[PDB]
């Protein structure tokens, strides 16, 4: 539910982009918050291992933007080549995004979000 | 400059082939004009051994087009050559052989192809009737390099072998 | 203008090379910065555009139907990409001297000048008699004995 | 030098000339309006009512980003001219998949039979591989689905209604 602002005086070509790429990010910046919340023992043995499975694949979106930034210093990541390689984190961040906003929704703790799990590449 | 129009409104394979390197040297002399003196009487001796090739052309060619069948049209041609050639017998011959191979090449494949696949010259005529009846021969079996040969017989029979391994 | 050229040889028509419907691609009329001599040359040019054109237009139209029309305009390409591939050369050779004159220009083209006129009753044939099917295998195969080489 | 203008239509991005001597509109129209298909792409196949559905959706993106990866790649600065002719081969087919899709639509088996009588009226010409792999992967969700019990020839198609209810009837015994 995060809301960006990105410049008053800016190319036009460049800001429809932008808001293409920051739904990886918005969509980050809820699970994130979601690990750092859903970890405390109030919340049953099951919420706890809930989130530590979804810690090892943030760890895994940290990598891909070190060797992002690695890859920039030779100047060969343009804009647009962007745009391609956060697909596959795109994608996944989206699936957490959903099930860390599903889970919060309707208060669950134990059986009732191993059954969320068994509904919802 | 007639004598280049006609040709260019008009086998051509070769002449084409021709047209781009005589091209190529006139072409060359425009960039030495750009970059020495040079006036009219320079350019025209510099280009004699071509002016001389060319009007070659404007004789071989008049008997190429003023012919209506296409056996007629074609025969008519390709023996003007071989006799324009024996008048000449260096450097213009070597342009009217090599302007004859690439003329030739027609009747060389399909008499070749006629073989493996299955108002006269008395020039073969002494083995003409050789001919025929293999060639004729020939086609009824398959429903159920000469040249090549005759050069190399310079440096130092092939009709009728082969003739009678087709019959036999 | 050369560079206005090669693009009047590749299917752009501008204000110096006009484009009409029947005819096809043709100089407009004398100007006075180029010599009156060259007003025939280009023609003879043009000659070679206007077929590229009227190929393009019908590779794109796809027009009858059929597979084997499909493929035929899907080799139809193939066989013009050298074409192409030759025409983008002749800029890189005006970019490095600028001493090169219209005759050179004439004289590359050379092979393209005595292939389009061979090839261009070939779909000429097909537009008029509706040859639909299979029927193309052998039209197309009829004009393949042909005697030029390049052909 | 306008080739970072007509290079940046087919990624979606407007530009000074796209919005949303004097012949070069003629031919700019012709790239142009390649661009017009390839947003009207991502505005039908941007969603993850149907499965089968889901999956020619989710196959189609497998093969726009190719074209986004074609582009951007070869040419830093090349001719005028060589842009057009070069997206030619390929621009065609893009336009192609316009008369495939809408840009009504069926779904479920009447889609995965559909798109199998396209291989048959186009099958010789290049558009065999593309519409294969769409095909390939458009029954991926249905294969599943018979495997569990584990037009056309109606002497098999009551069959398979009998033969997939067997399955599901041994599996609760």
């Amino acid at each position: 539910s995060r809301t960006f602002l990105v410049d008053p005086n800016l190319d036009l070509s460049i800001r429809e982009l932008v808001h293409r790429i920051l739904p990886v990010a918005a969509s980050y910046s809820a699970v994130t918050r979601f690990i750092e919340e859903k970890s405390s023992f109030e919340y049953g043995q099951v919420n706890h291992a809930l989130a530590a499975a979804m810690r090892t694949l943030v760890k895994e979106h940290l990598i891909l933007v070190s060797q992002l930034e690695q890859l920039h210093r030779q100047g060969l990541l343009s804009l647009q080549k962007l745009w391609f390689y956060i697909q596959p984190a795109m994608r996944t961040m989206d699936i957490l995004a959903s099930l860390a906003t599903s889970v919060d929704k309707g208060e669950c703790l134990g059986g009732s979000t191993l059954s969320l799990l068994h509904d919802r590449q | 400059g007639q004598v280049v129009f006609r040709l260019q409104e008009f086998f051509m394979w070769a002449l084409y082939k021709y047209f781009i390197s005589f091209k190529e040297e006139l072409a060359e002399i425009e960039k030495c004009i750009i970059n020495t003196t040079i006036t009219l009487a320079i350019v025209v001796d510099k280009l004699a051994p071509r002016l001389s090739q060319l009007k070659v052309l404007h004789k071989v060619f008049s008997t190429g087009v003023a012919e209506t069948r296409n056996v007629v049209r074609a025969s008519h041609l390709l023996n003007t050559l071989y006799k324009a050639i024996l008048e000449y017998d260096e450097q213009t011959v070597s342009l009217l052989f090599s302007l004859w191979v690439e003329t030739v090449r027609p009747y060389l494949q399909t008499v070749d192809e006629w073989i493996v696949h299955g108002t006269m010259v008395s020039f073969l005529k002494p083995v003409l009737k050789q001919i025929i009846m293999a060639g004729k021969s020939m086609q009824l079996l398959k429903n159920l390099e000469l040249d090549d040969v005759h050069d190399p017989l310079l440096a130092i029979p092939h009709i009728d072998k082969q003739y009678l391994d087709c019959c036999g | 203008m050369i560079h206005e050229l090669l693009l009047a040889l590749s299917g752009y028509p501008g204000s110096i090379f006009t484009w009409n419907k029947r005819s096809g691609l043709q100089v407009s009329q004398d100007f006075p910065f180029l010599h009156p001599s060259e007003t025939s040359v280009l023609n003879r040019l043009c000659r070679l555009g206007t077929d590229y054109i009227r190929f393009t237009e019908f590779i794109e139209q796809y027009t009858l139907h059929g597979i084997y029309l499909r493929a035929f305009c899907t080799g139809l390409d193939s066989v013009l990409q050298p074409y192409r591939q030759a025409l983008l050369d002749l800029e890189q050779e005006f970019l490095g001297d600028p001493h090169l004159s219209i005759s050179h220009v004439n004289y590359f083209l050379d092979q393209f000048q005595l292939l389009f006129p061979s090839v261009m009753v070939v779909v000429e044939q097909i537009k008029s008699q509706k040859i639909h099917g299979c029927q193309i295998l052998e039209t197309v195969y009829k004009h393949s004995c042909g005697g030029l080489p390049p052909v | 030098e306008l080739v970072k203008d007509v290079l940046n239509v087919l990624i979606g991005v407007v530009s000074a000339t796209f919005s949303l001597p004097e012949s070069i509109s003629s031919l700019l129209s012709e790239v142009a309006e390649y661009g017009t298909c390839y947003t009207r792409l991502s505005h039908f196949s941007l969603q993850p009512k149907g499965l089968v559905f889901q999956a020619f959706t989710s196959g189609l993106r497998r093969y726009l980003q190719y074209y986004r990866a074609c582009v951007l790649s070869t040419p830093p600065t090349l001719s005028l001219l060589t842009i057009g002719f070069l997206f030619k081969k390929l621009g065609r087919q893009l336009r192609y998949l316009a008369e495939l899709c809408g840009v009504a639509f069926p779904t479920g088996v009447k889609l995965l039979s559909y798109l199998y009588q396209e291989a048959l009226h186009n099958c010789s010409n290049e558009h065999y591989p593309v519409l294969l792999s769409l095909l390939k992967t458009s029954c991926e969700p249905y294969t599943r689905f018979i495997h569990d019990w584990v037009v056309f020839l109606k002497h098999i198609a009551h069959d398979i209604y009998v033969c997939g209810k067997t399955i599901n009837l041994l599996k609760l015994c």
